[PDB]
């Protein structure tokens, strides 16, 4: 009778979720931005004041994209002329504004086309990267100093990462690390001389007569990989008369026999650093702790401080080895590792000894470590009610490990089950974020007695609007296979009835260490399908999924494309046994790795599914990058796992596609999963004679995030499902 | 007197169409040493005996010199229809003259140029749709209009040049094409000596 | 009931048309291939003999692609290892077999990867091109001689054409011309030093890991074009000690003031040649006649022997200036030239005088000149019954021009209205080929008294097969617009009744100097649609079509996309008013240029059409090659026709596509119409928010001629048409 969630509501963003983003600038105060005004809030009382007014922004003369404020509070950094590159990279222009004298600096400006810029932890020092070289400015007024002289385009990188390190190792563009009190600067250098190149065409605007080719250094499986070095420089001894000096730290002898990576960099104290190295065969890692010698001005790394992490059933860590959390004095640290039973918990180390002592145990996992004080440790786990999809905050006393307290278990049981936290400088105040089964909620608390101060956001405006709209519901449950529990989720249409029959659509990602069944509130394409078209949307977590144990996670080691494909089919059969699912109308779709699973399921010959959609899929594992593929599959070489590379190809199953419908979508300027992979799928289907549908998007990347392209793809997909059902 | 033949044997020689002219008046000449200095492949005289011109008083003695390949001997003749006579250089028979074709012994102060060259075609274009196409032919003892461009030589064979003519010149568009030949082992030169003499004004006399 | 023509029959080639291909080797003998044997026939009596048996072929050990025989009949040339490059280009290996002494020559073999080979007209000389250089062999067993030394890949071409000359000017890959008796050899040379390059991607099978990039010199509208030179060499003075000598022939002074092309080369006598030149603005041409001087060894071209061809309404020639036909003494020739009324006929020239004298006149055009004898001249025209779609053979007496006789008009008034001819060496015998309304027929005739000797092929086998299959009919008629007649054709379903209503499909090419209404018999996709699906397929010839006059052909000069588009729309309105067409079901589709017209028709907003298909379309005229585009449009500059370049794009009509259904098909590796053009259409439609369908084919060229892709594309289009209706 009333209105429902329509496709226009999803595409035009009629109903909005409103957030609360804050930046801690001290132990007591944080920053906020409201009506384009920056305000300073006192955490204890809620009093506020104006830090910067919007009238000053108007007189600058440009459009400001983002800002940064120095730790001391004397200068502000402005960013404009934003040009995007890859996922975490960009190019912009910067200006510096002085708050004390209320004016703009016009001497020794930061040059255009800058790649990165950062402040020091204390003071007002600057370090930026321009033309693949590093510069340091002690004062914003004074000229800059040059540190590196060997930068080159697409060959040598200083202070910034290449493709594989930005996408698969660091998940960031920066390769600069400041000392805790601003004395030293550490950076890494990458060399891409022998790495092959990938070429694709870019068409650009209508006025361009000749298309241009883009060349990117990209290593595929079994190719040549870049090399890495590490340097440390001292910024208090810089002089303009002579060039600066850098000291190199060498990898341990156990990693110099062959290829290796650099995983993590962390500062322990003012004169102590820690580095982690990983072999090309990603089941062996070594952590090194290094010190500074005043007599010689050199960094020494001795054998007795090294620690070794290895795995016999798979790879090290979830994606990469975890980071350590050092104490104030720097003689011990905490870290997350896997125990004998296969569950990840926190263990306590000493820099000299080899063994370490666990402090947590049980049939659950610890997601991360958030804060460390002199008496308590804060972490996030999924212990509560034995639900892997939940998240909660706990604290543990360092003197006695038996005393564990939950801080977010019982604040609001029916509304909130998924949590995140943000702490202050010395962990006196913290902010809790609840995505939750219900509406998001934001609150502020004090750590002295765990007392709730006030409420920052409740999303009361959205609740009033949604009372007039018919909305779906969410159900979370599990099934048992081989005496093992596997979890699933379902989105159900309004006024659900057990007697009636509904069509079913299956959403799959099924990547290693992934979770699709959780307790998060979302408004997306699935909401449209259930609310208006009365379609059930379901997801399933099977073998290869994470946050449940190493036995489940490591089941697909060296055997990608075998067990996760079969698990999805078995779940569909179980769903069909329930009374309310129609056997004739079942479909499947996915993105990226999900497209790979969707293609193999349709070509399996099971006869359970009818139609499917694949968006930017992977077809052959030799077309993907080395770091991701070799982690789970090994080298593509005859003496080590070459047969399985050939048996896991989508093109080998083209004949079975005659029994199902198929839709294929891919963007031409895609840089993560290249357009080559979809081109080879279509050629195989044409050779055998299968009828299918295809679609290409010009000058679109992996996400297809352009405003016009986003609306087009979802309208096209909606029509395909309606005719299939 | 004491007229010098040194510039003839000093410096890089010029091309065939850019010939340099030296006039001698009231001076003593020694033609025997010049002829003996160069290995004479051919020596011909028209209207005067070779010994008479060597030991005969004259009024004005004019010599024009240029670099010319030995292979293309047949084109520089009193009667010919080649490209050399039509555009590049046409001999004059107003007064008796001698034609000398010799080779430098390479022991002298001569610098071998890059290569020989000459003009294949030189014409003028005009009309309603640029379709008249009147060729231009050089008068004897004169200069070619196409010589302004490419004064020294051609980089490669088959070069094409265009230039816009003014009202005084005649109007239209001038077009010309040039040719190129490889250099031989030794320098080859061509000399033309002609005299305009009067019986009572024989200022120039042999030494 | 009886069976009907099906899609499987068209795809698998169930019903075949038989051919009779012969090669004349003398004035009364020719060669034929029966059961992989070469036979010799005498035209006077019909006797037969065996020239080469199939056992010899099997002894070689390789698959032989084609054969060539020397004019003296002593050697045979064999070809294998065939690799195709462009429409007229390929590469292969060759061997020579001696017929007199019956063995294979094993000394001084022709090198691998040869580009072009040709025999001399008289004798057994050979000339071949390898690595962009020309070689000549006086005898098959003797070493070769080198003529050119400047050949280099993708820059300098000697003896062969580049992309633009091969596709748009010469329609051939060869650039070598022999003298009538083998004394001389003439060739052309091209540099592409400053011509830009076009780049696209090639994927090349599953085993390849990195895609390949293809670079081809390709001049677009307003870019830099190549340059041409012409040389002549003497083959009787070749020697091993010394290098060869080549004499150059320069273009006339009226062509050297700007850019120009070379369009025709013809030999007049043993020591006379004729050349044709064309300006970049293709409305001015010059023909030169040059002779040979024995005293100097040069070639002299006289100003008094030049002929000028101009056009005021448009361009010169149909596609390029026509070729001469010289007499025996070489002092006169015949040529086809448009007259004062705009109709093409024959002049008679004297090589010293400027004026013509026309020997034919009327409201019809002469198609071509076939043979010339000292008494008669033969040609093909469309005078009979005033039908522009017909062809017939005529003979004219040179002494008196009043006597004209038709040789194929009344041979069989039905079943044959379209003819072609092939003469012998001395024009003593000829073969007539009919592809008329009825099944093809081949006959042999004599020239002394014009009596039919015998019937070579009658396709009696196919007639029996088609007797039990329902087949469509064809109609040819005309309509009147603005007191002018325009012709059309219709394919009609079996048992046609004027009372009923049928859907209509319009097939469009509508290119300059093109004809889609004729009397040719075909078996194609249109036969399937009428026989099985009961659909009328129609084609219409409007303004811009050829073989009717310069008034109709030149109406689209400097205005492309204006008059031919509106003509197609008006034809559909006229078809609707006849009575047997359903107004609600009308569609249109096209190829190449037809795709351009189809897209412009759909975007006009007329509302007459419902759905349409465009395969490999042209989007913007600035993306296409210079020689073709500048012939009808001019340069793209503000001083000359730039406004109409911008107003004739498909991307400016994207908003009107919301009222129709659209299908877009293109090939990835297309070198003629690049994938860029279809990529820009998709981007424009996505920007305005229009829903459509697309399909790409991997590693397919302009024609999409691979067996697997040929069957796929016609199955996909069939589903689209059936769903639309
Ligand atoms: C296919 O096309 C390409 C490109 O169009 C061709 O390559 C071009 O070749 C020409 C050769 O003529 C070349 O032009 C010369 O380039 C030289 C580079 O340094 C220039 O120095 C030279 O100028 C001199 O020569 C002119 C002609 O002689 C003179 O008129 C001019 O005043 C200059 O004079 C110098 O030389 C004389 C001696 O000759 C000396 O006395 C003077 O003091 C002075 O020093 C020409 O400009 C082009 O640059 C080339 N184009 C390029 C490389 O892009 C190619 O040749 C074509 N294919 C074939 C097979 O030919
Ligand atoms: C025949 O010519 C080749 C090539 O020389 C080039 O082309 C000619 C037409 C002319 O224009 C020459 O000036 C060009 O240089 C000669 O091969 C060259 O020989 C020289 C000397 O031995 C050597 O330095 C070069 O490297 C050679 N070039 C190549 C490409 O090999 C050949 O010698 C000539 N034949 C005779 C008999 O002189
Ligand atoms: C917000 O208000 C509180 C109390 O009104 C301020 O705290 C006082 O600050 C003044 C000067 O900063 C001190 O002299 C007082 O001793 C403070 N009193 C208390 C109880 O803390 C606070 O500074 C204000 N903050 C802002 C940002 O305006
Ligand atoms: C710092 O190092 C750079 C390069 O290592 C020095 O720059 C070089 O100086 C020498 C001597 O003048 C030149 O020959 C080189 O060409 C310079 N290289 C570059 C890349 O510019 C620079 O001089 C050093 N600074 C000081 C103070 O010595
Ligand atoms: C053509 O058929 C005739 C059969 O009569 C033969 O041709 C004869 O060839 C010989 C040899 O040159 C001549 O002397 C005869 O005069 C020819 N006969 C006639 C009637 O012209 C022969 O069998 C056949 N030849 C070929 C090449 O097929
Ligand atoms: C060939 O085409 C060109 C381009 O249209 C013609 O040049 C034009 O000629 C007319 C007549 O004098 C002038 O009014 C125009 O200004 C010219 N256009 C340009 C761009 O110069 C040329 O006349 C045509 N040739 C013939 C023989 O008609
Ligand atoms: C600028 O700040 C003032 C301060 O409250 C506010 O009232 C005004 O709305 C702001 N302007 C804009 C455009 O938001
Ligand atoms: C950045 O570019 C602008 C535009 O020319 C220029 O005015 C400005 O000075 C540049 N910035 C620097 C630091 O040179
Ligand atoms: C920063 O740390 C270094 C390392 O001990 C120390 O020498 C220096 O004095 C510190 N700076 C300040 C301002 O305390
Ligand atoms: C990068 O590597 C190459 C060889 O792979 C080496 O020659 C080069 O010196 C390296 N770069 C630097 C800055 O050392
Ligand atoms: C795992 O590490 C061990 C110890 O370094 C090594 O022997 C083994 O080969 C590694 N796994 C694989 C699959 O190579
Ligand atoms: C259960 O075990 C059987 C046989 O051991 C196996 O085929 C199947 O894949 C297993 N299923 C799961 C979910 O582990
Ligand atoms: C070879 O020729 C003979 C003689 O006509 C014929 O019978 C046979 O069928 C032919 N075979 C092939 C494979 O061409
Ligand atoms: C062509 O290639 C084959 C195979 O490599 C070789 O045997 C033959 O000699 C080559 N042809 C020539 C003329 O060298
Ligand atoms: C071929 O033509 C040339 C050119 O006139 C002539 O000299 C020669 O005699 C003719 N015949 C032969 C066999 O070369
Ligand atoms: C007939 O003339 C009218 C009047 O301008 C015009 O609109 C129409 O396009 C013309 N049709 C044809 C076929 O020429």
């Amino acid at each position: 009778s009333r209105k429902t969630y329509t496709l226009t509501d999803y595409l035009k963003n009629t109903y909005r979720l409103k957030l609360y983003s804050l930046r801690w600038i001290s132990d007591h105060e944080y920053l906020y931005k409201q009506e384009n005004n920056i305000l300073v809030f006192n955490a204890e009382y809620g009093n506020s004041s104006v830090f910067l007014e919007n009238s000053t922004f108007d007189e600058f003369g440009h459009s400001i994209n983002d800002y940064s404020i120095s730790p001391d509070g004397q200068f502000i950094l402005l960013e404009y002329n934003y040009v995007k590159q890859w996922r975490h990279s960009y190019t912009a222009s910067y200006d510096i504004y002085d708050l004390n004298k209320r004016q703009l600096i016009t001497e020794e400006r930061i040059p255009n086309n800058t790649q990165w810029v950062t402040w020091s932890p204390v003071g007002h020092k600057l370090a930026y990267v321009w033309n693949n070289d590093i510069y340091v400015k002690i004062e914003p007024n004074l000229p800059s100093y040059r540190i590196t002289w060997t930068g080159k385009e697409d060959i040598i990188y200083n202070g910034i990462t290449d493709w594989v390190y930005e996408e698969e190792v660091f998940s960031a563009y920066s390769a600069l690390w400041w000392s805790p009190n601003g004395t030293f600067l550490a950076y890494a250098q990458f060399n891409d001389t022998e790495v092959p190149l990938i070429e694709y065409s870019f068409y650009s605007d209508e006025s361009l007569q000749y298309p241009k080719t883009v060349r990117v250094p990209y290593p595929k499986a079994g190719a040549v990989n870049p090399t890495v070095k590490f340097f440390v420089v001292n910024t208090d001894s810089l002089s303009s008369v002579t060039n600066a000096t850098s000291i190199q730290i060498t990898a341990p002898a156990s990693m110099l026999i062959g290829d290796h990576y650099l995983c993590d960099v962390t500062w322990a104290t003012q004169e102590r650093i820690s580095l982690q190295w990983l072999r090309r065969i990603q089941n062996y890692s070594v952590m090194d702790i290094c010190d500074y010698d005043e007599s010689s001005g050199r960094w020494n790394c001795l054998v007795a401080r090294q620690h070794i992490e290895m795995s016999t059933t798979g790879w090290v860590g979830r994606f990469r080895p975890s980071e350590p959390h050092f104490t104030l004095d720097g003689n011990s640290f905490y870290k997350i590792i896997s125990n004998e039973e296969g569950y990840r918990h926190i263990c306590y180390f000493q820099i000299d000894k080899k063994d370490c002592t666990f402090i947590t145990k049980g049939t659950w996992e610890v997601i991360g470590i958030e804060a460390l004080t002199s008496d308590y440790l804060y972490y996030i786990s999924n212990e509560y009610k034995g639900m892997p999809g939940g998240r909660n905050l706990y604290k543990i006393q360092l003197s006695d490990y038996t005393k564990v307290t939950c801080l977010s278990c019982e604040l609001n049981p029916e509304r909130c089950q998924y949590y995140s936290v943000s702490f202050s400088k010395e962990a006196k105040y913290y902010q809790l974020r609840c995505s939750g089964p219900g509406l998001p909620l934001y609150t502020l608390h004090s750590s002295v007695n765990d007392k709730g101060l006030r409420v920052l956001e409740d999303n009361s405006a959205l609740d009033k609007m949604l009372q007039n709209v018919q909305m779906p519901s969410k159900k979370l449950d599990f099934i048992i296979l081989n005496e093992t529990k596997f979890w699933y989720q379902m989105i159900l249409p309004p006024h659900f009835d057990k007697s009636k029959k509904y069509p079913l659509l299956l959403d799959v990602y099924a990547g290693p260490c992934s979770q699709k069944a959780d307790t998060v509130f979302r408004l997306n394409w699935a909401t449209y399908l259930a609310s208006t078209e009365n379609i059930i949307v379901a997801s399933f977590d099977g073998r290869g999924s994470g946050y449940q144990g190493d036995k489940i996670m490591h089941a697909i080691n060296r055997r990608l494309g075998t067990f996760e494909v079969e698990d999805q089919i078995e779940a569909a059969r179980q769903f069909s046994k329930m009374g309310f699912v129609d056997n004739k109308r079942i479909a499947i779709w996915g993105w990226s790795y999900g497209g790979y699973v969707t293609s193999m399921v349709l070509g399996s010959g099971s006869g359970v599914f009818k139609c499917g959609i694949a968006v930017a899929p992977v077809s052959r594992w030799e077309y993907y990058d080395s770091v991701y593929t070799e982690r789970y599959m090994g080298l593509p070489t005859p003496e080590d796992n070459l047969d399985h590379y050939r048996n896991s190809t989508v093109m080998s199953r083209a004949e079975n596609f005659k029994q199902v419908e198929y839709l294929l979508i891919h963007g031409t300027a895609d840089d993560n999963v290249h357009f080559q992979q979809s081109a080879q799928i279509s050629k195989a289907l044409v050779d055998v004679g299968v009828d299918f549908q295809a679609m290409w998007y010009t000058d679109e990347d992996h996400g297809i995030a352009s405003s016009t392209a986003h609306q087009h793809i979802y309208t096209h997909m909606s029509h395909f499902i309606k005719q299939c059902f | 007197k004491e007229c010098d033949f040194t510039p003839m044997l000093v410096g890089v020689p010029p091309q065939v169409y850019n010939f340099k002219r030296l006039v001698f008046t009231n001076c003593n000449y020694n033609l025997t040493k010049l002829l003996s200095l160069f290995m004479v492949n051919e020596f011909s005289c028209n209207g005067i005996s070779p010994d008479a011109i060597a030991r005969g008083c004259y009024s004005s003695l004019t010599v024009d010199y240029f670099a010319y390949p030995l292979s293309m001997r047949s084109y520089i003749q009193p009667g010919s229809a080649g490209d050399i006579s039509l555009y590049n250089y046409k001999q004059s028979f107003a007064n008796p003259t001698c034609r000398v074709l010799a080779t430098a012994p390479a022991n002298l102060t001569l610098t071998k140029p890059s290569a020989y060259g000459y003009f294949q075609k030189c014409s003028r274009v005009s009309g309603e749709h640029n379709s008249v196409e009147t060729p231009l032919y050089i008068n004897p003892g004169e200069y070619s209009i196409c010589r302004s461009f490419s004064p020294y030589g051609f980089s490669e064979d088959g070069e094409v040049f265009r230039r816009q003519l003014t009202q005084y010149e005649g109007g239209g568009i001038l077009v010309g094409v040039g040719a190129k030949l490889a250099m031989t082992d030794k320098l080859e030169m061509g000399f033309i000596i002609s005299v305009q003499y009067g019986t009572d004004t024989n200022s120039v006399c042999p030494m």
